[PDB]
């Protein structure tokens, strides 16, 4: 009933602040958080990434390490 | 059924609390940015006029 | 249990109904501070443009 | 009681969905805008930058 986008954006209220990347940004790309540091997660390959600095591109950094994902694939 | 239809309404609840929280943090770090970004053209707006008095002073040797 | 659940659902619900408020009066508040650094550009594009006018006028003369 | 004040939660938290669709867009597009406009303040430091160096080299040509 409401933006998958939206969905996985509410997992961020948790995430801990500081971190250099958009909440946004990373629920754009397809991951939502795992609850675990900044260690955020694509619902659809599993892909894991944590540790994000400045000017990171989540969309990028997610084609650059697993591009078979029916996700991504946009 | 109302046993339910409330457990519904809890779940749909904290859903946007939780997205509503997202957005808080998101829009006060636009205000840092915007705030940091007003602020500096202050200087800016200064430099611009330190120019302009230095193109008028050299408008006038030549 | 069941009215327990209501009570503390509508008393959610009203707070987040004004909660949501803040936030998007804290929008107004922010877009207010942005366009006023956007015209901050506007009016200093017009300004450089001309000074950087100006100076190849004279770069010109000499 | 509970079955029309549990309607009444109903009613509302289904408005809520769009209240929230609506404030995620405004806050997404200020965001926009103050990164846009602090894009605006990098370049007004620079045109400023370059215009006060060719004043330099300006007035030590007179
Ligand atoms: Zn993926």
């Amino acid at each position: 009933m409401l933006s998958c986008e939206l969905y996985r954006m509410s997992t961020y209220s948790t995430f801990p602040a500081g971190v250099p990347v958009s909440e946004r940004s990373l629920a754009r790309a397809g991951f939502y958080y795992t609850g675990v540091n900044d260690k955020v997660k694509c619902f659809c390959c599993g892909l894991m990434l944590d540790n994000w600095k400045r000017g990171d591109s989540p969309t990028e950094k997610h084609k650059k390490l697993y591009p078979s994902c029916r996700f991504v694939q946009s | 059924e109302l046993l339910q239809r409330c457990e519904s309404l809890e779940k749909k609840t904290a859903t946007f609390e939780n997205i509503v929280c997202v957005l808080n943090r998101e829009v006060e770090r636009v205000a840092m940015t915007a705030e940091a970004c007003s602020r500096q053209h202050r200087l800016d707006q200064d430099k611009i006029e330190a120019l302009s008095s230095k193109v008028q002073q050299l408008e006038r040797s030549i």
